[PDB]
């Protein structure tokens, strides 16, 4: 299960969210510095 | 097929890609002889004595467009191989039939032949060879039946042009007209085209070795990079410094360990036929080499980078990387030039004029141990 999961996952890159995918993705420390300051900024967390 | 950058580039990615295989050639179908396409050969006017070539043994880019018939040791140098491609990508390697159009390219310029109607025969550039001029036939007779092509088959199709044996009239597609010799008066006869020309027009073919194709394409290759590594070094120089200069200096590094391990001599515990063998080829590699001046090209670079008194001192007029890699692109050009000179008393006598330009970089560290073995190589 576990090849076949990885297997697919590399078939689709899209599965591994906004970064990761490459072609301008940032990276998984950036992307959490974003959620980070994500979550400071009421506005962009919430439905406001 | 990758769209990230914008010039279209081939790389192995999880994306797919569609892909068509198209034939060439098939080896088994083809025939002992039997002229195919894509074969690099020589065109022979006379009693197997003069060849279509160009006068390349005496340098001139401009002097490279000019096409004659020449006798001697052109049969044997690179200056007289042409490749003939047809004008089909499919089944390109196929038979070639009579009257199937094509084109001549020289190997060793990688250029094309034309026909201009001002300046008769001429080599052009890739870009420039534009079919209307380059397309080119061969006819069993002079007399202008003119029956027309036939239907392009795919496949291997019918051997009917034969190495030697057969008789080829080269004619123009379009304008129609037969290479001739003009007979201007080591023959350096001039070859044109007639509208009717000379009943002794026939011309026969002569297939080239693998190994002399090789070292042909080779020799192109080696000549175009150290031309590019020659300009953008005077351009660095001439107090006219800047980025926008390309120097390839991986390119070149690759390029040098390459020749150096086709220049490299046979294995001493591999058996007699074929250590005698590989001493031929790697022989006639450094004649077909010395022939095209290849030991001059060496020469200018490496005059061209003696300029520079430390790797410090060609970082800072070119860039630090060419700083890293100017002592290991002398020290590969220096084992270049030792390996083209080695064992070849014909190449030893005609280095023998620039012995003193050698020696008079001795003390120099950075030369010292390439020129001290070219030396005893020479001696």
């Amino acid at each position: 299960n576990a090849n076949v999961v990885v297997r697919l996952l590399i078939r689709r890159p899209e599965c591994f969210g906004p970064a990761l995918r490459g072609e301008g993705g940032n990276g998984l420390l950036a992307a959490m510095e974003e959620a980070i300051k994500i979550a400071e900024d009421p506005s962009r967390d919430g439905p406001s | 097929l990758s769209y990230g950058n914008g010039s279209l580039h081939v790389d192995a990615a999880f994306q797919q890609t569609l892909w068509s295989v198209a034939p060439i050639s098939s080896g088994s179908e083809a025939a002992q002889g039997y002229l195919i396409g894509g074969d690099v050969l020589r065109l022979l006017h006379g009693h197997m004595d003069e060849c279509l070539t160009v006068p390349s043994g005496e340098h001139g880019e401009e002097q490279r467009r000019t096409v004659h018939y020449e006798g001697g040791a052109v049969s044997v140098h690179a200056r007289s191989l042409w490749r003939l491609e047809t004008l089909r990508v499919a089944w390109s390697g196929s038979h070639i039939r009579w009257g199937q159009p094509f084109r001549l390219r020289h190997v060793t310029t990688g250029k094309y032949l034309s026909l201009m109607e001002d300046k008769n025969l001429l080599l052009m550039d890739k870009e420039k060879a534009d079919v209307k001029s380059t397309a080119f036939t061969f006819r069993s007779s002079k007399e202008k039946l003119d029956v027309g092509v036939r239907k392009e088959v795919d496949g291997m199709g019918t051997s009917e042009i034969k190495y030697g044996d057969s008789v080829c009239y080269i004619q123009h597609v379009d304008t129609g007209l037969w290479l001739t010799y003009q007979s201007v008066d080591s023959i350096q006869r001039k070859a044109i085209m007639h509208h009717e020309g000379h009943m002794d027009d026939g011309i026969s073919l002569s297939r080239s070795q693998h190994e002399e194709s090789r070292t042909a394409r080779v020799i192109r290759s080696t000549v175009f990079l150290f031309n590019r590594f020659i300009r953008g070094l005077d351009a660095l120089s001439k107090k006219a410094k800047a980025s926008t200069v390309d120097l390839p200096i991986e390119s070149v590094s690759l390029s040098l360990q390459d020749l150096i391990g086709y220049f490299h001599p046979p294995d001493e515990h591999l058996e007699h036929e074929d250590k005698q063998n590989r001493l031929r080829a790697l022989k006639n590699r450094q004649n077909l080499f010395q022939e095209e001046g290849m030991i001059n090209l060496v020469l200018e670079c490496i005059d061209r980078l003696h300029v520079y008194s430390s790797a410090a001192h060609f970082a800072d007029v070119a860039g630090r990387e060419a700083g890293e890699s100017w002592k290991s692109i002398l020290n590969s050009l220096y084992e270049l030039l030792a390996a083209l000179i080695r064992g070849n008393r014909k190449n030893c006598a005609q280095f023998s004029g620039s012995l003193d330009w050698l020696i008079s970089r001795l003390e120099r560290l950075e030369a010292s141990s390439g020129i001290l073995e070219v030396l005893h190589c020479v001696l």
